[PDB]
């Protein structure tokens, strides 16, 4: 647990992502504040994205918990910031790390999955009329992701 | 006409119809010693018909040594008179009687017979006339450290049920045109080779829904065969196929047959010699009983011994048994004949009685047919045992003196154990210390902790509580009881109320612990094993770990510098469904409970929480809106449950449940569909509601079907409840109410700066001060399974059920869904009596103080399918630090209360390791990378004051030490594991 | 060689291995027979819990031997 | 050689393929004609899964063979 988590936070020390900045808010090793920048090709290009990431005592063998804070307008991703992701469910095991997941996450707002929606009208946006999401997703970034 | 609120854990083990069947069942027990009264106490809590005890015998001082019901001022009474007038009490529905004579003929108006404590001569003669008759005949023996049993239950026995398992289901992708049955993506259907199988709801094959069952061919993880399937059709799409059980034909031998050439159930693989030899030995030991007037051989005695082996080399011979006679084995099963142990008792009364539940139920798979185990493993070798030392004292403990002797029994009165919970384990575990004797002493103690209190529920498994006990607290029923049982113990047990955990580190803390001898669990979840495995571990203490689960038990022991501990190993997690599913696509039932738990909870919980929140704290406002999530659903749950949906009548209920059946079941759905038409197709162009996907329909509210109702009256009368109004149940005013209701109408909407703010505003000053409402508070729903007048349940029923009809879901019963909402764990008490008996014979072998670990065992057993295991504990792993041999589990480093950098540099010094990483608790204390400036402040500071500093808080008066962890590397910088260090403040 | 192992639940598997095949290999193939994740898997033989590391003829397993699949319970 | 492959919704999909073609091949024959992403493709011969890594010769898949193409959903 403790030595596991101070692992990864070391080894996100060592090299910068670029692209992804998490650690222990105050001194919590458990409880963590991630960033991550919004894809260059994508709706949410030129955002910041603040994320909440509460650990596990049997990490890595139980999975994180994330959530976004920043209100952000995908298909995927409902008002309490709750993601639908894979590699933070069964899909995961104790074989990949954080960096993995934030990756994972600036992949899943890089584009949207509408089939197995998590909120089902911006889905239908999505799939019928795409410039209005394309417009509404920038808006929001603006307005939120931004100041 | 089952009483669901004594029964409510056992039938989810048996069931309905299997409970049925067993209340119309009457049992005969032959024999009142220690294993006779526990397979009575086993029975009578199950529930059978009535149970009939017959034991003329007088009562003898040591049968007090297993026998919990027997007290020393009944000595020379027959032990049935003495023990049915106790036993009538554990089970009001199970009369209990005693015969003073038995006759062959009274056989006939008994189920199944039960023998015990009976010569060979007696059981032939019984079984000769039971065997013709189709009566079950179990017959069991109890010598010292090893136990026999013996099943027949006729020769045409009919069981339905075979392991005891739910029967598999699940949904097909398509079947072919050769029957290859192929699941959904990353399903595993889990059938074996000749199951039966019956499909529904299938596309392209219509013949295959007619029912018939049909073999299966397990072709691999994901798909299976069903054979041909030409006729019926070209190709199959979607679907469900559920597995069909069908009944077995046993056959059982008669005992005069079973005694030549018997059929052998092995508990342990590891000695696979040993029961040919027990049969030999149980026979000679009734033989020697028949050749001097009904005496066992004396223990330890050397002339008994030998005329014991003379009588088994008898036996092997006449039996024409190809065996070798291992004398050691032989003449220790002669040593302790005279044995009368309360773990075995438990142990095989645990068992028997399971037995007997499957002969009266025909359920799950019985033995077939003789069952010997010993645990010879756990003689004393410490002490000094012979003739002299295991003599008989004409104490309540000689049949424990008799295997033991004197000295070990002094060694167990000096016992000073502390056992977590108060559950049936628990209380199973507090009988047989009682037993035993353990901390009878002058310097033995006993220490009890729970914080939970009796429920109506608790008293189909804990039998030291009775109805008259509901409501009380579990520590002090328990040690009352005991202090009954054993008068020793008088002023010899302590009890707490206190929950074990990070907040009871006061009372729980190095004096305590440092006084005891060993730790014994009886929790019911994985968290507060885990707590208690690491104080154990801190303070080298041995802990003794058991948990049970329907017919499934496991025990597991932990040694001090010997064994790993309980937190090295892991265990599958509890499975959780995805978000996604649960909101809008659900494909199960048990998503649909879900759903309707999480509606129940945000209507009728939430809200009044907030409310309440609002109207205490001056300024909640504030903290809502930079706080939550969704502050604007916090301001409208506020002002629409104050001001504008405030109920004035019951009336006022019945609209609003009416109002929020339209908003949950017509709705949304019709929001959905609008989103998503049925006619959509995905991005790949194949149709969106196909496979896990079902397509919903609305649902017009009709108050002629029962669902509707159910859910309205339940919705009514829990918001009546929230606003504390009177409730009515006569459906005349429902119906009078409802139908005068005009549905508003409803259209899908399809969507299209500084005003939210506005509307946010707006309504704030739309809430009533809270100075206007002084003590108005609004009562919220605190669930509670275990009531059935508070609908609670049946308010998640008839959610559930109706969320079904939305998506075409076969509903579940009411039993089912409190089942599956609850969270109910299956238990029943023949599990708990052999975990118990297995954790009493691994007490003994920790007292003794082995120091190898090929002689402690680690037990795992299911009795629905009779398998019994057993292997010995994983040794602690070991590692090399400073060329030195370290314990990786149980060594520590123990340093002074000195500075940061006075203990950086003991570490470089002496270890010659660099500290890169130092944490106490959840708080990074000290790390390599952090900027210079912070750790030359952090440096100069005592490790105390460090983590007063960074964890804000003062340490408390009683903490006596810190477990600091610490992360190093060596010099070449490879990272090397050290243990962790123990600061001594 | 082939080897048979009985879960706690009476399900029964058939393993095809040899005798050199480390424990590991051995529970790989339960994984992919059962979906149990390795770290999660008990197997005893003969009184002894199988070990991760060693080979099937340090536990002196032959052919139509039998293993015992165990798990631990949270309830009681 | 000429196969076909069959999917849930009744679509007959046909593939002129080798039988020393590697399962990685077919299923991105796949992709390229339904856009369906290979990790997501699960090929089903004579009651076998088909396994990446391998070809079809291991399966012995011979001339004008059926096979069946089911996909899971993602999440
Ligand atoms: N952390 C803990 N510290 C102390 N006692 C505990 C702790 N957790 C659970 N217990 C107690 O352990 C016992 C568990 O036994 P069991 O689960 O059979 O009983 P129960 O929870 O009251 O019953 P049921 O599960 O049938 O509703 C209960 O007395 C529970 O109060
Ligand atoms: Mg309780
Ligand atoms: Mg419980």
């Amino acid at each position: 647990a403790l030595k596991r988590i101070n692992r990864e936070l070391a080894d996100l020390g060592k090299d910068p992502p670029s692209s992804s900045s998490a650690g222990p808010v105050g001194d919590d090793l458990f409880h963590w504040q991630a960033t991550i920048m919004g894809p260059a090709d994508s709706p949410y290009a030129g955002g910041v994205f603040f994320l909440s990431i509460h650990f596990p005592t049997d990490y890595p063998f139980k999975p994180p918990k994330v959530n976004f804070t920043t209100r952000i307008y995908h298909p995927n991703i409902n008002s309490n910031g709750s993601i639908c992701l894979d590699i933070l469910r069964d899909q995961w095991s104790p074989a990949l790390t954080i960096s993995k997941v934030l990756l994972s996450i600036s992949s899943l707002l890089t584009d949207p999955n509408p089939d197995d929606p998590l909120v089902p009208e911006i889905a239908h946006v999505y799939k019928t009329d795409r410039s209005r999401y394309e417009l509404s997703a920038r808006e929001w970034t603006r307005k939120y992701a931004i100041g | 006409t089952i009483d669901e609120g004594l029964y409510s854990r056992q039938l989810y083990v048996l069931g309905h119809e299997a409970m049925k069947q067993m209340s119309q069942s009457n049992v005969l027990i032959i024999g009142c010693k220690g294993l006779g009264v526990e397979i009575a106490k086993n029975v009578c809590l199950a529930g059978v018909k009535s149970v009939t005890l017959y034991d003329p015998q007088p009562t003898r001082i040591e049968d007090l040594s297993s026998q919990y019901f027997l007290t020393e001022d009944d000595i020379g009474v027959p032990r049935a008179k003495v023990t049915v007038s106790k036993l009538a009490e554990l089970n009001q529905y199970v009369p209990v009687s005693v015969v003073d004579e038995l006759s062959t003929e009274y056989l006939k108006n008994f189920k199944c017979v039960v023998v015990t404590e009976t010569s060979l001569t007696k059981q032939l003669e019984i079984n000769d006339f039971t065997h013709k008759n189709h009566i079950a005949y179990i017959a069991a023996d109890s010598r010292g450290l090893f136990g026999s049993i013996f099943c027949d239950f006729g020769e045409n026995f009919i069981c339905t049920d075979t392991d005891g398992n739910e029967p598999l289901t699940g949904m097909i992708a398509s079947i072919t045109d050769d029957g290859v049955v192929t699941m959904l993506e990353e399903t595993r259907h889990g059938l074996e080779n000749g199951d039966f199988v019956k499909f529904t709801e299938v596309k392209g094959m219509p013949g295959l829904n007619d029912g018939t069952p049909r073999k299966v061919e397990v072709k691999g993880p994901y798909t299976f065969s069903i054979g041909s399937v030409k006729d019926l059709g070209s190709a199959g799409y979607n679907g469900v196929f559920t597995q069909v059980k069908v009944p077995t034909k046993i056959s059982f031998k008669s005992l005069r047959e079973s005694l030549k050439d018997p059929e052998y159930v092995y508990p342990d693989f590891g000695k696979m010699m040993r029961p040919p030899q027990y049969h030999i030995a149980f026979q000679a030991l009734s033989a020697f009983a028949d050749a001097h007037e009904g005496s066992l051989p004396r223990p330890r005695n050397d002339i008994d011994a030998a005329e014991f082996f003379e009588f088994c080399k008898k036996i092997a011979s006449t039996l024409q048994f190809d065996v070798e006679l291992d004398e050691k084995l032989i003449k220790e099963i002669s040593y302790q004949a005279r044995g009368d142990l309360v773990a075995m008792s438990a142990f095989l009364g645990g068992a028997v009685a399971q037995e007997v539940l499957k002969a009266t139920t025909s359920k799950f798979y019985p033995l077939k047919q003789y069952f010997y185990f010993d645990s010879l493993e756990s003689l004393p070798s410490s002490v000094t045992i012979s003739e002299e030392t295991c003599k008989p004292r004409g104490c309540r403990y000689d049949g424990q003196i008799a295997v033991f002797g004197s000295e070990f029994q002094e060694k167990i009165a000096s016992l000073s154990t502390f056992l977590v919970g108060a559950g049936a384990i628990g209380c199973e575990m507090l009988k047989n210390w009682a037993m035993m004797g353990v901390a009878t002493g002058e310097s033995g103690h006993i220490s009890v902790t729970d914080m939970d209190s009796i429920e109506k529920s608790n008293l189909n498994r804990q039998f030291l509580f009775r109805p008259r006990d509901v409501g009380k607290l579990k520590s002090e029923c328990a040690s009352t009881a005991v202090s009954i049982m054993n008068p020793s113990l008088t002023g010899k047990i302590t009890s707490y109320q206190e929950r074990v955990g990070p907040e009871s580190e006061g009372i729980f803390g190095d004096e305590f612990f440092e006084k005891l001898s060993l730790v014994t669990n009886a929790l019911d979840n994985v968290e507060a094993r885990m707590y208690v495995d690491r104080r154990c571990v801190f303070f080298e203490k041995p802990l003794l770990e058991s948990g049970t689960l329907g017919t499934k038990g496991n025990t597991q022991v932990v040694v001090p510098h010997l064994t790993e501990s309980y937190g090295s190993s892991q265990d599958p997690p509890e499975k959780s469904f995805p978000i996604c599913t649960l909101k809008n696509f659900p494909n199960r039932i048990e998503h649909t409970i879900a759903w309707a738990r999480d509606l129940f909870e945000g209507l009728f919980k939430q809200p009044i929480d907030n409310v309440n929140m609002y109207l205490s704290s001056p300024n909640f406002l504030e903290t809502s809106l930079k706080t939550s999530s969704n502050p604007r659903e916090v301001l409208e749950n506020i002002r629409d449950y104050l001001v504008t949906e405030k109920p004035l009548s019951f009336e006022e209920c019945i609209m609003w449940a009416r109002l929020q059946f339209d908003k949950f079941f017509n709705n949304n759905i019709q929001q959905l569909l609008f989103n998503f038409p049925k006619d959509s197709v995905t991005s790949t162009g194949q149709p969106f509601w196909s496979g896990p996907k079902r397509a919903p329909t609305p649902l017009s509210f009709d108050i002629h079907n029962r669902e509707h109702f159910d859910f309205i009256v339940a919705a009514a009368s829990l918001y009546a409840f929230n606003y504390g109004l009177k409730s009515e149940t006569d459906p005349a005013i429902y119906e009078r109410v409802l139908a005068g209701y005009n549905p508003p109408p409803f259209a899908p909407k399809s969507g299209i700066a500084n005003k939210d703010k506005q509307e946010l505003k707006s309504i704030a000053d739309s809430l009533p001060p809270p100075s206007s409402l002084v003590g108005f508070r609004l009562t919220p729903a605190e669930f509670e399974k275990d009531d059935d007048s508070n609908h609670h349940i049946d308010f998640i029923t008839a959610a559930s059920n109706l969320r079904a009809m939305n998506y075409d879901i076969t509903p579940a019963d009411r039993f089912k869904t409190k089942f599956v909402a609850g969270k109910i764990v299956p238990a029943m008490c023949t599990s708990t009596a052999v975990v118990s008996g297995l954790v009493c014979l691994e007490l003994v072998k920790l007292v003794d103080g082995k120091k190898k670990i090929e002689e402690y065992k680690n037990g795992f057993f299911n009795l629905a399918i009779g398998l019994f295991t057993f292997s010995d504990p994983i040794a602690s792993p070991k590692m090399k630090v400073n060329g030195k041999e370290i314990d990786k589990i149980w060594d520590r480093y123990n340093l002074p209360d000195c500075t940061l950098q006075e203990l950086i540099d003991y570490f470089q010094k002496e270890e010659g390791l660099e500290v890169t990483m130092l944490s106490s608790g959840v708080s990074l204390l000290y790390a390599n990378f952090q900027p210079p400036k912070k750790l030359a402040e952090r440096l100069p500071l005592k490790i105390s004051e460090l983590v007063e500093q960074i964890t804000k808080k003062k340490l408390e008066p009683f903490r006596k030490h810190l477990v600091l962890e610490i992360c190093c590397d060596d010099a070449n910088g490879e990272d090397v594991e050290v243990p962790f260090i123990c600061i001594k403040l | 060689m082939q080897i048979f192992v009985k879960t706690l639940t009476g399900k029964t598997i058939t393993l095809e291995v040899e005798s050199s095949d480390t424990i590991d290999n051995v529970k790989s193939k339960i994984q992919d027979k059962e979906g149990i994740p390795p770290d999660q898997q008990r197997l005893i033989f003969a009184g002894k819990q199988l070990e991760d590391g060693r080979t099937l003829s340090d536990y002196n397993i032959q052919k139509e031997s039998t293993l015992h699949l165990v798990l631990r319970l949270r309830g009681g």
